RNA sequence: AUUUUAAAAUUAUUUGAAUUUUUCUUCUUAUAAUUUAAGUUGUUUCUAUACAGUACUUUCUUAACCCACUCGUCUUGAAAC
RNA sequence: CCUAUUAGCUGGUUAUUUUCGAAAGAUCUCUCAGGAUCGCUGGAGUUGAUUAAUAUAAUUUUACCAGGUAGAGAUAAUGAU
RNA sequence: AUUUCACUCAUAUUAAAUAAAAUAACUCCAAGUGGGCCAUUUUUGGUAAGCAGAACUGGCGAUGAGGGAUGCUCCUAACGC
């Protein structure tokens, strides 16, 4: 007998394999921790531990953003472990070298003809193995809607959780707690 | 040596001292011997009185000295008496007790084994005040007193104790607790 | 108690069996972890049915290994015989039960010849 | 039947066991409801100090980039 | 590295030296020092002794004086019992 | 390229060498110690005055009781020195700080003042080593000077005699060179304890509390 | 079956014997200003701005000034966890917490001395003591100071 | 199959020094070997000069020493009268 | 036949190993053999740590707080006597 | 009060000690549970109760092992082979 916290195992938390079988993203992570390992970059690591991540920590990042991010330094590279998409509502983009998991049809034709190339992780491998020039970028995780019912409870005071509802008229679930007229408010 | 016969109580004199404050310089220093197994238990015991005499504790003291008091003459027999105070299960009591052997400590042993036996004091129970040697002039008990003769002579009639390994299960005749 | 010849040690030999099958005819003595309430073997009380637990496992350097100091492969053919040319001093072969006479003097000489042992060599003879 | 009306033993274990979580003690508290009069004078002062400072970043950038 | 049977760091002098590079002269100096004849501590042992006379009588001295105490203090308890019991 | 091993050897040559010099000292420390107190003593005795020496500022102190029924506060200290097993043991500093927490963990422990010998035969017989990275220690037995020369050399204690040097004294690497050292591992008493039950100042044979010297003896028959 | 506001506060929210009436004229000149610790204790004489049973005694720092009153962020432990809690209390029931007045005045001082030794290229121990063990000392005494101590006798 | 290495120790030569003054004194200078390093190796017999037995492996059946209360369930508590 | 009506109630609820592992408090309830909701638990995941630190701590030390239980009192108040 | 510039406040042991302190923090989904009982100490009602009701901690439940001949709760001590 010992007193020990867990019985004296180490416990980690979060993902340890990766759960997609696609052989074409078993190869990179293949790769890529390989990499992590050999060399000391933590770039490397960070961007082994992210291929790893479900579809939910991997969110897409708009050419806005991607411009927006990129804009102080513009002879580097964006890599980014989710996928592109293109916003319409930029106007012009300009000159851009990323890599990323996936690029959006619209996303890819309009860096092209803005004269920028998009990259892939096995290329990113092949010409900066360290990471030298790249900056390493992420979308917005907790921008999706299922986070927005997370948190306190919707009932709980100054509360912004967002309802589960059928729909949102104003016979459904706008009466009783919602308003001083009608017993507290929220 | 034989230590099945050798008792472990030892006479330890301890000399401790009050921190001294700036209420007073030179705390008086006090100093007394007591018998204990080990000099551990002797330190404990002088707190203990430190503490119930004195308003002297462990932790606004200190020690000074806490050395073992041999006897002089191990193989001389001596006569002492030994003043006593014990708690009983209904009350406290005093009482003067006399024995006779060569060390203080085998004196001490032999007290606690009397008091065990006889009123079932447990050592807790007991506070040895002075023990000292008396002459033979002034011993008081009898059973001391009888011990005293110009020429002390008597039979032996205690059965005998052999070896464990001469001690074996079967005899060929019956023995004699006889002898001689 | 253990069972130690050469490098291989069993450590546990007479399998467990099912709690009080001995006396019960419908409670087969295949092992079955009793979950019970109050059950003896469940709670581990002393001189009844010890359970399997995995401190009992063979170690695996000489784990699969038959008392020839080799793994059996069971073969149905003499086509299923082809990668044992590598490693026939690793492996012996035992022919399938549905196996016929005809096939079996086939798969025995076949076996001669690569130099691997058969285990059930004189069946159906 | 008469149920046993109450009783905290346990209730220390139970904290304990995930052990007796602290505040996060954020380092910007909301000011929401304190001391107006004053923070809106607050309000003021940032705004002015943003901008001077945004105008002297746009006075230097527009002399650097001609 | 795979793990090998820890050798007796007290016992095995060749794992002993290598953990304390000055066990073997230290020693080696004990032996030396144990290789010594009888013949010295012999004719020496009066010598040793006699010094020591001063350190007996200043021994001797302690131990009076505390028994002079201790018998002191039964004295003065024993008349104070004498002149409370009246 | 092979002038690196060479080098290698040669700065090993160097660490063996002042690692000896620093034993001696060590050794010469050792005995001066010794002979000062006594010749201190015998001044002492020879006026009419006392000399009360030094309290040996390092605790050896051995878990005495099981891994049930124990009170919140005392699983807390017994986490907080690492006596986690019946018959662990562990060094610990004496200060206030740390005799308080020992205070309320007495009757369920036994500690005393370890001495060179024994201190010195524990590293060498139970002495074992976190060796790994932090957090991920792997406990291993000494065995060698490479891993002590490389968690601790940074504090000039490479060596197991170096860290007997640093428990024997408190010295100014205590707190690494204990943290460093796994937690001792000791076998029961050769002859048995008296009473885990009792203190060891009660009257009646017993064994908890401190023991001051007499804890050699026990870890001796422990080891 | 009563929880008011006030239950049980029969002798903590009772002025102490002799030391009645109302709060002192130099209590309200007392400085307060944000994030500094203060103690809550609850003076009976005032009414208004009384400070709940439980914070009492409490410490927490200012988060909050108004013409009048203090509102204090307090830690109270709640089951499984311990929360941060903002009372709001009048003058009268606060005072200024010598809870960090040590800290301070080790701080001034510290700074005083790494000075100097910096100045004097000195290296310097600024953490506190924990003063352990004594040295060894060398004592002299009277012998008609040592005095023979033996347990006394039942009466 | 590029740490059972390196060193550490020991032996035999060898270099200088030190010192408790030397047949296990220590420290290096080089060389060559060993293991006390660097988790058991050797010798001799038997099995046996057999092809399945009276041996060896194994299943079963019996004993013997120690231990062992009907399971499932509701229950705070079941071997439960 | 509707109808396999309903049952907060009784009974049962079928392979192995491994790992983690409770509650019998609390709030509301036509509620007291029930439920919802906290708490305790598992799984998943991210951010961190992986730097013998910092975060952190059923621990102590130092500094400073609050108390009216044990004890004490009746000549200090009230109530007794 | 905020902002910007300065200077600089131990860190080489870490603004007291100790710490298999990141085995952390956070988020999501969800199970079971929501009849408890016993021991030490304290305590209310009761003449008292293996009684009724509470406080702290530890256990039994959910748990075997050695001992207490015997025993859900005692002592030792918690469990891979």
């Amino acid at each position: 007998g010992i007193a020990l916290k867990n019985v004296g195992r180490i416990k980690k938390h979060g993902r340890k394999h990766l759960v997609s079988k696609n052989p074409y993203l078993r190869l990179l992570v293949k790769l890529y921790n390989f990499l992590a390992r050999r060399t000391n970059a933590n770039f490397n690591k960070i961007i082994a531990k992210r291929l790893i991540m479900p579809k939910r920590y991997r969110p897409p990042l708009s050419l806005s953003k991607l411009q927006y991010h990129m804009a102080n330094h513009p002879n580097d590279i964006a890599v980014v472990v989710g996928s592109i998409t293109d916003d319409k509502r930029l106007f012009s983009l300009k000159q851009l070298k990323v890599c990323a998991l996936r690029f959006t049809e619209t996303a890819r034709k309009r860096i092209e003809d803005a004269g920028g190339e998009c990259l892939t992780f096995d290329q990113l491998a092949l010409k900066y193995p360290t990471g030298k020039k790249c900056v390493l970028l992420r979308g917005p995780t907790k921008a999706r809607t299922a986070e927005k019912h997370f948190g306190k409870a919707p009932g709980k005071p100054k509360s912004k959780a967002r309802p589960y509802v059928r729909s949102k008229g104003r016979k459904f679930e706008k009466a009783r707690g919602r308003r001083k007229s009608r017993a507290y408010k929220k | 040596i034989d230590n099945s016969l050798n008792t472990n109580i030892h006479q330890y004199h301890i000399v401790g001292r009050a921190i001294p404050t700036a209420k007073d310089k030179n705390p008086n220093v006090y100093r007394m011997c007591i018998f204990a197994k080990n000099d551990t238990n002797a330190k404990s015991r002088f707190w203990y009185f430190m503490k119930k005499i004195n308003k002297l504790k462990k932790s606004n003291g200190e020690l000074l000295a806490c050395e073992q008091i041999k006897e002089r003459f191990p193989l001389r027999v001596k006569n002492y008496g030994v003043l006593l105070r014990y708690d009983s299960r209904t009350g406290t009591h005093n009482m003067y007790k006399e024995f006779r052997d060569t060390t203080k400590e085998g004196a001490i042993a032999q007290l606690y084994s009397e008091m065990a036996g006889r009123h079932r004091a447990r050592a807790s129970s007991i506070n040895i005040i002075r023990i000292s040697e008396i002459s033979s002039s002034l011993v008081r008990r009898p059973h001391i007193k009888q011990l005293l003769k110009r020429r002390l002579r008597f039979p032996a009639l205690h059965l005998p104790t052999l070896q464990k390994e001469y001690r074996k299960k079967f005899a060929s005749k019956r023995p004699s607790t006889y002898r001689m | 108690a253990v069972k130690k010849v050469g490098k291989i040690i069993k450590k546990r030999t007479k399998k467990f069996t099912r709690f009080q099958s001995n006396r019960f005819m419908r409670v087969k003595p295949a092992w079955r972890k009793p979950r019970g309430i109050d059950c003896r073997v469940r709670r581990r009380y002393k001189g009844t049915n010890l359970m399997p637990s995995i401190g009992y496992g063979s170690n695996k350097k000489t784990k699969f290994l038959l008392p020839n100091n080799k793994y059996k492969y069971v073969v149905k053919n003499v086509k299923e015989m082809e990668p044992l040319i590598m490693n026939h001093t690793k492996y012996c072969v035992q022919i399938a039960h549905n196996v016929s006479s005809k096939k079996r003097k086939q798969i025995i000489e076949r076996a001669k010849q690569m130099n691997v042992s058969v285990i059930n060599a004189k069946a159906r003879l | 039947a008469k149920s046993k009306n109450h009783t905290n033993h346990n209730q220390n274990r139970k904290a304990h066991k995930n052990g007796i979580k602290k505040p996060k003690k954020h380092k910007f508290m909301s000011r929401k409801g304190l001391d107006p009069n004053f923070f809106r004078n607050q309000k003021y002062c940032l705004k002015g100090i943003q901008k001077k400072k945004k105008e002297l970043k746009l006075k230097a950038k527009q002399e650097k980039n001609n | 590295k795979k793990r090998l049977q820890n050798k007796n760091s007290l016992t095995n002098f060749a794992v002993r030296c290598r953990l304390n590079p000055a066990y073997k002269l230290l020693r080696s100096l004990a032996v030396l020092r144990m290789r010594k004849s009888i013949l010295e501590k012999s004719k020496n042992k009066k010598e040793k002794r006699v010094q020591k006379q001063i350190q007996k009588k200043e021994l001797q001295k302690i131990n009076h004086d505390y028994y002079k105490g201790v018998a002191k203090a039964v004295k003065k308890k024993k008349k104070r019992e004498e002149k409370k019991a009246k | 390229a092979a002038k690196k091993i060479k080098t290698l050897k040669l700065i090993n040559k160097k660490k063996r060498n002042d690692l000896r010099q620093r034993t001696l000292r060590y050794e010469e420390e050792y005995e001066s110690e010794r002979k000062k107190i006594i010749e201190l003593k015998r001044e002492a005795r020879k006026n009419n005055c006392f000399y009360r020496e030094a309290e040996k500022k390092v605790v050896f102190v051995i878990r005495l009781k099981g891994v049930n029924k124990l009170p919140p506060k005392v699983r807390s200290v017994f986490r907080l020195l690492r006596l986690l097993q019946v018959h662990n043991g562990v060094f610990v500093k004496v200060n206030k700080a740390t005799k308080e927490m020992l205070k309320i963990v007495e009757p369920y422990v036994t500690y005393g003042y370890p001495t060179l010998s024994t201190v010195r035969k524990l590293l060498y017989k139970r002495g074992y080593v976190r060796v790994g990275k932090v957090r991920r220690y792997a406990r291993k037995k000494i065995q060698d000077n490479a891993d002590i020369s490389k968690h601790l050399g940074k504090y000039n204690v490479h060596g197991i005699e170096d860290m007997v040097y640093q428990l024997y004294t408190c010295g100014p690497v205590f707190k690494k060179v204990n943290n460093f050292l796994w937690a001792f591992k000791l076998k029961p008493p050769r002859k048995g304890f008296k009473a885990k039950r009792h203190a060891f100042n009660e009257p009646r044979p017993g064994d908890w509390g401190n023991r001051e010297a007499h804890i050699n003896e026990l870890i001796n028959r422990m080891i | 079956k009563s929880r008011g506001k006030r239950s049980g506060t029969r002798y903590k929210f009772s002025k102490k014997f002799r030391k009645h009436g109302e709060c002192t004229a130099n209590k309200y000149l007392e400085k307060l200003n944000y994030g500094d610790y203060v103690d809550i204790v609850c003076d009976s004489t005032q009414q208004k701005g009384m400070p709940f049973n439980y914070y009492h005694g409490k410490t927490g720092k200012i988060f909050h000034i108004t013409k009048r009153g203090v509102g204090v962020l307090v830690n109270k432990r709640v089951k499984h966890r311990i929360e941060q809690k903002k009372v709001c209390v009048r003058i009268e029931h606060v005072r200024k917490s010598r809870c960090n007045e040590d800290f301070l005045l080790r701080k001034i001082k510290n700074a005083e001395l790494i000075k100097e030794a910096k100045l004097k290229n000195e290296h310097i121990n600024i953490k506190r003591k924990t003063e352990g063990p004594k040295p060894a000392a060398m004592i002299k005494v009277p012998p008609s100071k040592i005095i023979t101590i033996e347990p006394l006798p039942f009466y």
